[PDB]
């Protein structure tokens, strides 16, 4: 719950998955609100595959059921990402805003965050399986107007966690993406020239001395 | 006799032999050292073991005549069998900086004592070549389809090494040089990665000159030879194929691994700089306090 | 100086322009000071359609003349033999 309340919910969902198969209830927020935490950082971390095979190594969490409204609105967004919805999945982002974030101590803080971080998600999952789509459709599929898409996608792009571009004249969206060598080489020099930064002030600093 | 053959292996032993036999007689200048070439046979690979002088006169005023003294070549392979009885005659050795054509006469003589078609093996004893010192031939018979009659001829096949173990480290034991023409560090590599192109040069301006010499001074237009060239050429790469622009992605795969490499024993090196500092830092105080 | 400014520029931008928008990107408005400035910054406008890539070819083509060229160019050959050195300085 600590690392909820900061930015790294990579590190809460390791630590309460293990919270899932054992709980210890006393001195601790009850059950179906640890429910709720383990789906919010799950959403959030993990992609299709690995988040099915999460919630069906948790028999609890689909035995437990919706007994609660932060618990309904998360639950169902779950399903619709892993099953890839996306005709449902854009009314829900709504829900869990407004019955989990702001209710919730540490997720107030989040608010703001997570949904603008969970459409590129939805977003980056399509986008990857396409080498191109048409706008009015994958507009459609959400459930969106044309127009109104783009604006969404058009922060995500340029900070470039979507890699893809959105001809408006075809009205097709490119998907541009290596995943070959040259990824693994477009990540590898920013490392090596890490690398190069920390003996570049070490080694001034004790030649000096 | 054997008229199968691809690659003639050489103890090391024989060259050196020849070039002892060589100054014992006191042979130059056209005068040749002769000796029989002993050895296992019947076997693709020519694998000469041993060699032995014979008396042997090289007359110098014509080369087709020679003396060979034949009794001599029984009685002395009586002895090699005392030594070692899989030693039989496999050729015989010249000793001369090349080929003669007295040595096709000469190759006759050596057949009926043969199970295998006669070895020449010249070792020189001014010891060229930018391989081995030795220049390996065997004699074969053959129709040539060129419109030209059957020649018996001297066709080449490599020269390779088959030392002892035992024998090996002899060299080794006797050789103080630390090696530059064989493997080693990365700039005695470096040298021998200069000295195979620069030994394709060499090889390269003999068959230019080769191919003017037949259209002007009227070499024979041997179609073997330039057979091998045709296939020189088209084994021979062209730009703008998808193979040699791979090579272009394969360079940048290894020069990368060069990179981090580089970069971690510039890492480890910074760990000793430290602790030299540390020897130092200890010392001032050692000093100090005497 | 406006007028050789955004002739460089247009090599970038086109490859193809009409006479009309050549005429208005220039600052002219007569035709024939198009086509005289066009012989004299040495665009080929044939058929009233400028062909900007023979131009790009020009200038990257005078970048290369200039003599430093060993290695300007950089050889494969040349950076095996960098590396080399260094270990065995």
């Amino acid at each position: 719950i600590h690392c909820l309340a900061v930015r790294n919910f990579k590190e809460a969902a390791k630590l309460l998955v293990d919270s899932l198969a054992t709980f210890t209830s006393i001195e601790l927020t009850s059950y179906e609100s640890i429910a709720t935490y383990a789906s919010v950082t799950g959403l959030f971390t993990l992609e299709r595959t690995d988040l099915k095979s999460k919630v069906i190594d948790s028999p609890e969490l689909l035995s437990l059921i919706s007994t609660t409204a932060a618990l309904q609105s998360i639950s169902s967004l779950t399903i619709s990402l892993y099953a890839s919805d996306y005709a449902s999945y854009f009314p829900y982002l709504l829900e869990t805003y407004a019955n989990v974030l702001i209710p919730c101590k540490y997720l107030n803080r989040h608010a703001d965050f997570f949904v603008r971080e969970m459409r590129r998600k939805v977003y980056a999952q399509l986008l990857e399986s396409y080498k191109t789509l048409s706008l009015k459709s994958m507009a459609s599929a959400f459930g969106v107007s044309v127009a109104f898409l783009d604006n969404d996608l058009g922060k995500f792009i340029p900070n470039k966690q979507l890699n893809c571009v959105i001809d408006r004249v075809n009205g097709i969206v490119e998907t541009n993406r290596p995943d070959n060598k040259n990824a693994q080489y477009h990540l590898l020099v920013k490392q090596g020239d890490g690398l190069l930064t920390k003996l570049q002030k070490y080694g001034a600093a004790v030649r000096l001395t | 006799m054997s008229l199968q053959h691809e690659k003639v292996t050489i103890a090391p032993l024989v060259l050196l032999s020849a070039l002892d036999h060589y100054e014992r007689t006191q042979t130059k200048e056209n005068k040749r050292c002769v000796g029989v070439i002993l050895g296992d046979a019947n076997s693709s690979t020519i694998r000469v073991t041993n060699s032995f002088a014979l008396p042997f006169e090289e007359d110098e005023k014509n080369s087709d005549v020679w003396f060979l003294d034949h009794n001599y070549i029984e009685n002395m392979n009586e002895m090699c069998k005392k030594i070692n009885a899989k030693e039989k005659l496999i050729g015989w050795y010249h000793s001369g900086p090349k080929l003669r054509a007295s040595d096709l006469k000469i190759n006759e003589l050596f057949k009926k004592y043969t199970q295998n078609n006669p070895l020449l093996l010249i070792v020189d004893v001014k010891q060229q070549g930018v391989g081995l010192p030795t220049d390996a031939y065997v004699a074969i018979e053959q129709v040539k389809d060129d419109g030209t009659s059957t020649e018996k001829t001297f066709l080449h096949l490599p020269c390779t090494i088959e030392a002892e173990e035992a024998e090996e480290i002899g060299v080794e034991h006797l050789l103080r040089d630390v090696r530059d023409q064989a493997a080693g560090g990365l700039s005695i590599r470096l040298t021998n990665q200069l000295k195979s192109l620069k030994g394709l040069q060499s090889k390269l301006k003999d068959v230019v000159e080769y191919l003017d010499k037949v259209i002007n001074k009227e070499l024979p237009i041997n179609h073997t030879i330039l057979g091998k060239l045709q296939d020189v050429f088209n084994l021979l790469p062209n730009l703008g194929t998808p193979d040699d622009d791979e090579i272009d992605v394969e360079n940048h795969d290894r020069i990368n691994i060069s990179n981090n490499l580089q970069k971690a024993l510039t890492v480890k090196t910074n760990d000793e700089l430290m602790v030299i500092y540390i020897s130092n830092l200890v010392r001032s105080i050692i000093a100090f306090d005497d | 100086a406006i007028r050789d400014e955004i002739a460089k520029n247009t090599e970038l931008s086109y490859d193809f322009l009409p006479l009309s928008n050549i005429k208005a990107l220039l600052f002219f408005n007569n035709e024939k000071e198009t086509e005289k400035f066009a012989l004299e910054r040495n665009w080929p406008i044939v058929n009233s359609k400028v062909y900007f890539n023979n131009q790009s070819k020009e200038k990257a083509d005078y970048e290369d003349e200039m003599m430093h060229e060993e290695d300007q160019k950089t050889n494969i050959i040349e950076k095996a033999m960098d590396y080399a050195i260094s270990i065995e300085n």
